[PDB]
Formats: C-alpha cells, sequence, structure tokens
RNA sequence: GGAGCUGUCAACCGAGCGUGGAUCCGAGGAUUUCCGAAUGGGGAAACCCAGCACGAGUGAUGUCGUGCUACCCGCAUCUGAAUAUAUAGGGUGCGGGAGGGAACGCGGGGAAGUGAAACAUCUCAGUACCCGUAGGAGGAGAAAACAAUUGUGAUUCCGCAAGUAGUGGCGAGCGAACGCGGAACAGGCUAAACCGCACGCAUGGGUAACCGGGUAGGGGUUGUGUGUGCGGGGUUGUGGGAGGAUAUGUCUCAGCGCUACCCGGCUGAGAGGCAGUCAGAAAGUGUCGUGGUUAGCGGAAGUGGCCUGGGAUGGUCUGCCGUAGACGGUGAGAGCCCGGUACGCGAAAACCCGGCACCUGCCUAGUAUCAAUUCCCGAGUAGCAGCGGGCCCGUGGAAUCCGCUGUGAAUCCGCCGGGACCACCCGGUAAGCCUAAAUACUCCUCGAUGACCGAUAGCGGAUUAGUACCGUGAGGGAAUGGU
C-alpha cells in the first residue's frame, strides 16, 4: 500500500519540440493527471537525483476521431516540464 | 390543525350533497384544540395539538 | 516469478522486491517511448509480479497463511 | 418397460397405454398390437 | 479440463507463452480511482477545498499515503439554562434508517373524454393517475358466524346459484346472498378477579395486627389500604374463571417464612419425561448424508461397391447398431463422419435441504364432588343522535359494516346479531395480538415447444439502437442483413 515516485512521472515526450528543449536541460514529462507540480519536483529530485528549479504543467484535450462506429475521443494528457537548476547533473532519458 | 398528535387521528374524507343530489368532496377534520401539557406537576409546558376526544378522558394534564 | 517463491521471503524483503520491481517497471517505460524495446512482452509480464507482491503482502495482515 | 424401451425408436411405431387409446391413432396405424395383459384391461374398463 | 493460445467489429502485424498442465469453464478470496441515497464542507453529477489522528518526505514551510468526521430516530450513561425541584438543550459510546427494482399485495387520495342519440342525478369507475408502505407472496382468519325449528362449525381461492333476487332521471344500466360441488386444512397466546415479591404515597402505635395454617410462647411498630412493575393463577359459551366447603394426593437433597411440634408452601440442585429453529421462546458450535444446486466426462454401429456430380448426405444393390431414427453441423435429404442423443458416472470448496449430538426451553402439583352469597370476563368503547361513505339497495320503512362531531352505559338475572321496531324463541360472546397450505406475479436463471414471424414482417432495435438525428427541456426517435 505503499507509495513511489515513479507512478506520478509515466513517460518522456519525444518530438521535435522536446529535442530542441534537451540542449538547455529542459524535461519533458507525461505525468499522471491528477497531479500538482510540487509532487511532480519531490518525485524528480528523488528519482534522477537531481535540483530542479521549476515545473511547467499544461494539460491537453484529447483529440476525437471519425470512424464508422461514430466519433471516439482519445485519453487526455498532463504534460509537465522540468527545468533544472543552473549547473546540475544532466538526465539520461536514454536516448 | 386536522392530525392529533397523541391517538394519530385525522380527517376523513367524504361528500356533500346537495338537494339536486350533486357530489363534491370536501374533508371531516377533527376538532383540534390546542393545549400547553405538562408531563409531572410543576414542570415546564410544551404547546401540543389534541383532539376533544381525548381532552375528555384523562390523555392530558396542564 | 512463482507465487510459491514469493511466500520464504519473510516481512521486508517483499518490501524491497517490490520496490525494485516498479524500477524494472519504470525503465521498461522510458523503453518503450524512446522506441528501443525489441520484447514488449515483458510489459506486461513485470505489471503481473508486481500485482503477486501486493497480494502475498495483503493476505499476511488479514490473516491469510501469515508466515516468514 | 422392459418392451416399452425395446420399440420406441422404430420408425412407425407407435406407443401408448390402454386407457389412453383413441381415434386418431388406431386410424393412422394399419396393425394395432395389444399385450395380453392390456387387452383384458381394455375389455375388463368397459365390460 | 487436456493442446493449443494472446476476447471481438477486423484484419495486417509485432513480440511471446504451453504436457513442469497455458488459453478456456466453475466456486471462494484480495484489489475495487471518481460520481451517484452520497453522507467532512461546497458544486454546474463525474469537480473544488479542508479539519483531526498516525506514518512517509524536506535544511524547514511546501507535498504525500492509510483511517475517521453529515443529518435524524432508538437505547445506555454524564451534565441540568432562564430557576429552586427539575426539564428543554449540550457532550460521549453503541445499534438502526435514507436509495433503487418489471409485475403482483394492502391502506389512503381520486379525474375526464365516453354512454345516456342533449344533460345535471347515474355511468365511464373506485378505472387512469397519485401518496404511504410491504413481502416472497400479501391481505383475511379461530364466530357479537350463518341458518330456521332436524342442522353447518376459522379464513382464502376456483365452479355454480345468476345476469336470478332485486336495485335504477325503474332511463342508460348496475347486480348480490342463502345454499350445494371442489382445491387446501390448524390452531395458538394474552387482559381482568385473586395470590406472592420489589419500589413510591397516605394512615396507626398497644388502636392494633402480623410473624405459612392449626397447636404453646416469643418478638413488642412494620402492619393496614392503595398506585406502578415482575412472576404465579386464568382463557370460556353446554357459560367459563377466581373465591368457598368436603374427601383425595405430593421423586430426592439443601436452603428459607421468631422458636418448638403437626402440616403445607417457596427457592436452588439432581433425576426423569417432553418439545425445538416453529404461529405456539430463541441463537450458535460440531459431525454425518444412496441427498440438491454452481464446472464436466464416458457413450453402440460403413475408409462398402457401381451411376451422376466440383462435392454424396442423392439414386441403386449390400453390411450393421438401436435403453441411441431428438436436434444441429459437415462441399446437396446422414442412426452408423462430427458435437451430441438414450442411458449411466462426477464435486476440493461454497451454498441450500434433512438426520444425530452439543446446546436452549417448558413440565413434575394438583385432581374430583358439592354449595350458589360475593368478585371478574378487554371504555370515552358499544349504543343513541347529526352529517357522509359503502353494501343489489341512488335516503328510502333501511337492518349489518366504516369515518368525523356531540351525548354516553352495563359484567351474565349481562350485552350483540337474526333487514324498521316490539315480545318470545334460537345463535354468538365485540371493544388485545399472532397464524402455514390452497391463490396472484416474472425485471431475471436454466430446459423444452409452436398448422408463430423470416428483413416494409417479428420487439423501436438481426446492422454504431434507445445509437445517429430532432427538441432549451420533459420527451420524440429512425434507416441499413445474404460473394
Ligand atoms: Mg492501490
Ligand atoms: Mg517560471
Ligand atoms: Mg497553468
Ligand atoms: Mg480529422
Ligand atoms: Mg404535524
Ligand atoms: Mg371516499
Ligand atoms: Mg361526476
Ligand atoms: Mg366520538
Ligand atoms: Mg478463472
Ligand atoms: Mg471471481
Ligand atoms: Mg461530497
Ligand atoms: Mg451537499
Ligand atoms: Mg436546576
Ligand atoms: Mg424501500
Ligand atoms: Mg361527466
Ligand atoms: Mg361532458
Ligand atoms: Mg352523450
Ligand atoms: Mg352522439
Ligand atoms: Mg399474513
Ligand atoms: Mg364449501
Ligand atoms: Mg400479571
Ligand atoms: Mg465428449
Ligand atoms: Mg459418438
Ligand atoms: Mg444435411
Ligand atoms: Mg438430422
Ligand atoms: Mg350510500
Ligand atoms: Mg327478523
Ligand atoms: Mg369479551
Ligand atoms: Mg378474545
Ligand atoms: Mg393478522
Ligand atoms: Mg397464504
Ligand atoms: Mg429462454
Ligand atoms: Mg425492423
Ligand atoms: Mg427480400
Ligand atoms: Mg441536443
Ligand atoms: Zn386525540
Amino acid at each position: 500500500t505503499l507509495a513511489d515516485p515513479r507512478d506520478i512521472i509515466l513517460a518522456p515526450v519525444i518530438s521535435e519540440k522536446s529535442y530542441g528543449l534537451l540542449d538547455d536541460n529542459v524535461y519533458t514529462f507525461l505525468v499522471r493527471p491528477d497531479s500538482n507540480k510540487t509532487q511532480i519536483k519531490i518525485a524528480v529530485e528523488k528519482i534522477f537525483a537531481v535540483k530542479v528549479a521549476s515545473v511547467n504543467t499544461a494539460n491537453r484535450q484529447g483529440k476525437r476521431k471519425r470512424t464508422r462506429t461514430g466519433y471516439g475521443k482519445r485519453k487526455s494528457t498532463k504534460r509537465a516540464i522540468v527545468t533544472l537548476a543552473p549547473g546540475s547533473r544532466p538526465i539520461d532519458l536514454f536516448g | 390543525a386536522a392530525v392529533c398528535d397523541i391517538c394519530g387521528k385525522g380527517p376523513g374524507f367524504g361528500k356533500s350533497v346537495s338537494h339536486s343530489h350533486r357530489r363534491t368532496s370536501r374533508r371531516w377534520d377533527p376538532n383540534i384544540q390546542t393545549v400547553h401539557a405538562v408531563t409531572r406537576p410543576g414542570g415546564n409546558k410544551k404547546r401540543l395539538n389534541v383532539c376533544t376526544s381525548c381532552i375528555k378522558a384523562g390523555k392530558i394534564t396542564r | 516469478v512463482s507465487p510459491g517463491e514469493l511466500r520464504e521471503l519473510t516481512d521486508e524483503e517483499l518490501a524491497e522486491r517490490l520496490r525494485e520491481s516498479k524500477e524494472e517497471l519504470f525503465n521498461l517505460r522510458f523503453q518503450m517511448a524512446t522506441g528501443q524495446l525489441n520484447n514488449n512482452r515483458r510489459l506486461r509480464t513485470v505489471r503481473q509480479e508486481i500485482a503477486r507482491i501486493y497480494t502475498v503482502l495483503r493476505e499476511r495482515e488479514l490473516g491469510l497463511a501469515t508466515g516468514p | 418397460e422392459a418392451g416399452a424401451k425395446s420399440v420406441r425408436n422404430l420408425p412407425g411405431v407407435h406407443i401408448l397405454a390402454p386407457d389412453q387409446l383413441n381415434t386418431y391413432d388406431v386410424l393412422r396405424a394399419d396393425d394395432v398390437v395389444f399385450s395380453v395383459e392390456a387387452l383384458n384391461a381394455y375389455i375388463a374398463a368397459n365390460t
């Protein structure tokens, strides 16, 4: 029944906007959509052993796609954009 | 009122018959009289709605 | 991981087999996003063994088949 | 019930009781076979 | 259970698992975000913000995980405002309720269109609708019963009596009961007189009682009357019961009613008999079933020849089974190719039904005859009257039954009914409660059936179906199957 900071952070965003933020040591994670910025900041400072300056989050509605059996709405996500401290260790996200 | 607070006696409904025998609805409400009843002698009073058939018996005191 | 070999673990080795198996799922969720995971049946396997560990820890505080 | 089970699935053989004789089943059949226990129990009921 | 599998529209793939028993079928358990009676406070349902306690985390605020906290009713305790006795209200801990469901049940409210060739009485109809509230059924029910000079003996339900008797602007229409034939059968507890014990109120001090009765004394005030409770006693219609009187009678031991004795009663244990999940009191732990349900498995007999044909299940000659010729599938009409059918086998565990114990409870003192003076037999009830409802009966000569208002009895030499009412005779004992079976219903679960439908038919719905679409909303609501 005990918790884990790895239950909040799901996956990284892989896109040509988020590769443009890796150069400035700024990382983009998909978080669980009922989590605030302080859970995300405690978790990244405990999973990757780094110091985090700020966390910026953005809800996003799901797309709605035409299908012959009707309309269907996709899942709604929450990005969280993490900016590290000025001069800390980079996060190896394995690619 | 029309409902006694001790015996639960409420109104009965019936009809009201004219001379041309035309029938309309009305209510036989009971003779509800208010009382300020006590439980023990010298105690505080309490407003109750009781009927006259339960004041004629010994269902309440004053 | 068989259920028969999770029952000899005492009381806090399961709490640190649970902890090093949620890291195993966490590293497998990053490899699916980056497209560097060939065996994709391993996500289903690690989720079952996390689920199998919570069952053993819950039986021991409900009075069903206790023992280190 | 030893002989009742013996002729159930023969095509054309219809089985009934002595107190269940009726006109539609006699006339459908070319041949009527009474058991000797059943023919006496039909005659002794109608005298 | 036994070799394949990773559900489906719906494929194409990717990566894996399985004789060390997977997928699949059944039973029990764990997990069970958020909304919803929604219940920590709020809200535009699926969102927003907390308090308190214990843990996790930080340099510390931040943050996190698991619990608990609405309101009302009931019981048990603590406190007792104005205000003194006290109550209203407050604190604390236990239990319970709320909402939903297709029909069926009972109590209550209660239309109109229509019919009357108009319409108001009447009808439609106590129907639609509405409110309260159940249960697996419910309601009813153990004679204030009918009947008519012999009798039947709780209730409910079906068939008759009968579209009869009657009742109706005697119009349209409405419509019993007595009794006979059946389905199913069952009867039980309390209130009162009186007797013990406990608490409160009033009266009395040698006036007097009482100390189980009689027999001697002793004690020297705990009696006498009454109120509220708990046991005993009591349950009836041929009237019964309490209270008398006379004979008759008590399973053992201990204790108890000032002492002794004769006798008797009360309490506790033991012994013996009975009853039990029930209407007649109620829970639970074991153990055992030829038992039942929720998976299943076994199961006889043709690779037969030739003709036709893409294909034999067809035709035509032959070989067998049948407790199996039900149905369906298979490249066309199959008992013999398959899944199965007839007929038998199968249940760790859970649940249901029943048996035996364990356990729980009741009974072990009355019975019989005589006497007929007293006491009791369910109260603001019955009855009477005023106004209404319903009975075949529409206020009529109107009994029986029910509601509100007013007046208001009697306890057996009583009271009520037998269609105004009175007398006589017959019948029954109201104003307390509980009661199985026959009867009503199918949202849902298995198993069969059809001179039922076969895509404009059958449900609206074989197909994104209460979907698309239409409407602010309540609501309305489709079309589309075949290589
Ligand atoms: Mg969890
Ligand atoms: Mg910023
Ligand atoms: Mg923002
Ligand atoms: Mg598009
Ligand atoms: Mg009121
Ligand atoms: Mg009425
Ligand atoms: Mg009318
Ligand atoms: Mg009155
Ligand atoms: Mg399973
Ligand atoms: Mg299950
Ligand atoms: Mg809430
Ligand atoms: Mg609210
Ligand atoms: Mg006071
Ligand atoms: Mg309810
Ligand atoms: Mg009318
Ligand atoms: Mg009209
Ligand atoms: Mg008319
Ligand atoms: Mg007309
Ligand atoms: Mg009943
Ligand atoms: Mg009869
Ligand atoms: Mg008594
Ligand atoms: Mg088989
Ligand atoms: Mg076979
Ligand atoms: Mg065929
Ligand atoms: Mg066939
Ligand atoms: Mg009337
Ligand atoms: Mg008469
Ligand atoms: Mg009486
Ligand atoms: Mg009685
Ligand atoms: Mg009853
Ligand atoms: Mg019944
Ligand atoms: Mg069916
Ligand atoms: Mg259709
Ligand atoms: Mg057609
Ligand atoms: Mg709309
Ligand atoms: Zn009253």
